[PDB]
RNA sequence: UUACUAAGUCUCAUGUACUACAU
RNA sequence: GUGUAGUAUCUGUUCUUUUCAGUGUAACAACUGAAAUGACCUCGAGGCUC
């Protein structure tokens, strides 16, 4: 992540499903952690969903989220959007 | 003082005529 | 190009000497040193010019002109042959030793008398490594005075390398 | 292309379309000296130019530069621009252009300021209008 | 920490994106880098492309559409060579 | 070893290079010494700045402890908040105020120094200086003295420089050949106060963008 | 008329801030 | 107004085996290995010295 440092990513080539954030991280930009005009809805890869593990957020891995994510407007002209799939494997 | 700051205009008044790409299906009725 | 300027109050700023000199000519560059040891001025600048002409024309007009905090203002403008001779005789003088070697070659600067060990040594600065290589040749090991003295380059390891007769060719030309 | 004295159009073999101008402290100096001065003579340039002279003599060797003016991207390759005093007798003159894989599109100097702020202003909404379309379409969703 | 992340993701951003330099790159290794995107924009552009061809002279673009692909690996200038 | 001792001198490296005199010593150990030559001498690319061999944090400036902390630009200083508040060692505004003062007064306002393509700020350079002098290359011009230069110089009021006389043998300055002073090549009657002379030019648009008009949005 | 650059490492002391942790 | 552990930053101080070779360095630095003993000449320098 942008701040805690050893927190690890995916970036796969991102799937149609929609990554999920709890209520408790909602509003972050998943790259940067803004909570500023977002944009796109974030796309996982399909290997990121599958069972369980679909429904945690893809911020703070443990939650189960009901929220979308959305990059802000300054990752999606940075292009962070479509870097690949966000995820953080490793709690930290 | 007057700033020089040139402000045009574009528009494409006749449009790309080179066609790389086309496809065989029935789209409207 | 550049100029010298000295005699200058330490009240006189970089903003007055500017708009000084530019009724001159046109200024390119000032450096006006500033003390880290005083915090201020130490009283002298250079002005850079365009050129030449105007850096002579500025002090031609400027010497002895502006006067400044009651001090006036002023304004300046900003590789031979060595022989060292060993054994020299007590009754030679430097102007004998340059009567001697000027039928070799014309000198730069005079000689240069001192006392190694008692001994009697001398430095003589020819213009010309060929005109030294003729004082060399034929005064070398020789008795003037009833005294025996040598003739070599001095060190500088001595003269009268190779690219020395080459670079010295060049300064003579 | 000229438009003018001091200003350049110019094309690229990828596609930018842009248009630059020489900086008023060398439109000054040409206005106020003659070019015989230029090459040989006496032409009093400010302390930076020389500095840049000495500092970075590749790149102002010319000892001035374009400072961008326009910048825009065609995906055509320009083949040819021209300069008309009036387009069917209007008054702005504008400047078209002929692309190679064929196109033709013009440049309108703007006359005024609130003709570029209006038409700034409605590029700017149809600019990210889809994402508009989208966070309505979202927060409905949060409704429903 | 971070630089050992910096070294992963090096290598993620190296795998998808091919030649990124990351600190010493042989010049041809990057150098065939340039090359491989020059050509990879000349052929991208329909517009270039149709730009090269005419310049060039070929009968027919898709000529110089394959000719760039082919140049970019090293082995055709020997291959021309060998026509 | 080898590779290390095996190294062009930098002047056979030189004679590659269309500019020469940008490659330095330390380019004999590029890895590459003549592609390095080639991008570092081409036209538009901008040297490294030189901070680096330096162990100093590219800040130990004994400059830096004599750097202003800031000031305010004068057109947003005009809206007099510096008084409301004391930075130094509630003020009501209005609305229309501050908006006019970016938008109607400082909608043509630019900073006066910025910078240019190369420029490079260096660790000794303090740009402050640089923009007066840039400044008073423009007020100052030949043939006027303020009243401050000329108190120190003790000149009086109505008598001409000490090196009009002395410009009156020499001559004009070689550098301004069209200034004119009092009394030698310009009107003694028109000496007036601070301005002893004037350059006399011999010399005697649109620019397809002319707006004609200037109008800035409306807060109301 | 002086044409603009010095501290570094070690050692043993002094100057001053600070970070977890306990009453 | 205290104690436990620990950190950073000044300043003072001072110059570590004379050399060689390797690593290292942008070059340094730093690190890694070994070790001359004797004689002579001129003004710490110098030796196609033995």
């Amino acid at each position: 992540s942008r701040h805690q440092f050893d927190l690890i990513m995916c970036l796969k080539q991102p799937g149609v499903q929609t990554g999920l954030l709890c209520e408790k991280c909602d509003g972050k930009c998943p790259i940067c952690d803004s909570y500023v005009r977002p944009k796109r809805k974030v796309r996982v890869c399909e290997n990121c969903s599958f069972g369980k593990q679909a429904k945690n957020c893809i911020i703070c891995n443990l939650n189960v989220g009901v929220n979308d994510a959305f990059y802000c407007w300054e990752c999606c002209r940075l292009g962070k959007d479509k870097d690949g799939c966000p995820r953080i494997l490793n709690l930290g | 003082a007057k700033d020089d700051e040139l402000y045009l205009y574009h528009l494409t008044l006749k449009k790309q005529t080179n066609f790389v790409h086309s496809c065989i299906g029935h789209f409207v009725d | 190009n550049t100029v010298y300027v000295g005699n200058i109050d330490p009240r006189i700023t970089k903003e007055q000497l500017y708009e000084l000199f530019i009724q001159i000519n046109p200024v390119l560059r000032i450096k006006y040193p500033k003390d880290k040891v005083l915090q201020a001025y130490q009283g002298y600048a250079f002005i850079e010019f365009y050129n030449q002409g105007d850096a002579q024309y500025a002090i031609k007009i400027m010497n002895n002109t502006v006067r400044l905090y009651d001090r006036l203002i002023k304004v300046r403008q900003v590789p031979i042959a060595k022989l060292f001779i060993k054994n020299l005789a007590d009754s030679i003088d430097s102007d004998q030793l340059v009567k001697i070697f000027n039928k070799f070659g014309k000198l730069i600067r005079e000689p240069e008398i001192f006392y190694l060990s008692k001994l009697k040594c001398a430095y003589v600065y020819f213009e010309d490594f060929e005109k030294a290589d003729l004082a060399i040749k034929s005064l070398n090991n020789q008795l003037v005075a009833n005294n025996r003295i040598t003739v070599d380059y001095a060190f500088k390891n001595g003269k009268g390398n190779a690219k020395y007769g080459d670079d010295v060719d060049r300064l003579l030309n | 292309k000229f438009l003018d004295e001091a200003t350049v159009i110019g094309a690229d073999r990828y596609g930018n379309a842009w248009t630059l101008r020489s900086p008023p402290e060398c439109e000054k100096i040409m206005s106020n000296h003659d070019p015989s001065e230029l090459s040989n003579g006496a032409i009093k340039y400010p302390l930076d130019v020389i500095t840049l002279q000495q500092k970075l003599p590749n790149t102002y060797d010319c000892k001035f530069k374009f400072q961008l003016l326009n910048h825009f991207f065609v995906n055509d390759i320009i083949t040819d621009f021209h300069i008309l005093d009036s387009l069917s007798n209007s008054d702005r003159p504008g400047c078209i252009y002929m692309g190679l894989q064929g196109t033709v599109g013009c440049f309108i100097p703007l006359l005024s300021k609130g003709n570029v702020f209006m038409m700034g202003n409605i590029e700017n909404i149809m600019a990210e209008a889809d994402d508009t379309f989208y966070l309505d379409y979202e927060s409905r969703k949060k409704n429903n | 920490a971070e630089k050992q992340r910096q070294l992963k993701l090096q290598k993620i951003y190296k795998q998808k994106y091919i030649g990124l330099g990351d600190e010493s790159t042989t010049r041809e290794q990057w150098q065939r880098n340039v090359r491989n995107d020059t050509l990879n924009t000349l052929q991208g552009h329909s517009a270039s492309l149709e730009y090269v061809s005419l310049s060039r002279g070929d009968l027919s673009i898709r000529d110089t559409r394959i000719h760039l692909l082919k140049s970019m690996s090293p082995g055709y200038k020997a291959y021309l060579r060998e026509e | 070893k080898r590779r290390k001792t095996e190294k062009p001198s930098l002047s056979q490296l030189k004679s590659q290079v269309p500019y020469p005199q940008i490659i330095e010593w330390y380019d004999c150990d590029a890895r590459y010494p003549g592609l390095l030559a080639s991008i570092k001498c081409t036209k538009n690319v901008i040297p490294v700045p030189s901070h680096w061999q330096s162990k100093k944090e590219y800040l130990s400036g004994r400059s830096l402890l004599g750097k202003r902390p800031f000031e305010l630009p004068d057109i947003i200083k005009k809206t007099n908040i510096e008084q409301m508040r004391s930075t130094l060692p509630a003020l009501d505004l209005d609305y229309k105020k501050l908006h006019d003062v970016f938008f109607k007064i400082g909608a043509n306002w630019k900073p006066d120094h910025l910078l240019c393509f190369g420029d490079v700020y260096y660790e000794n350079r303090n740009l402050f200086e640089e923009t007066n002098w840039k400044r008073m290359v423009d007020h100052k011009r030949p043939g006027r003295i303020s009243q401050e230069l000329r108190a120190i110089m003790n000149l009086p009021e109505g008598q001409l420089p000490p090196w009009c006389m002395k410009m009156k043998d020499i001559g004009l300055p070689t550098g301004y050949p069209d200034l004119k002073i009092a009394g030698l090549n310009w009107d003694i009657t028109n000496l007036k106060g601070d301005v002893y002379g004037k350059i006399i030019p011999n010399h005697h648009r649109n620019y397809f963008g002319a707006l004609i008009s200037f109008e800035t949005p409306e807060f109301e």
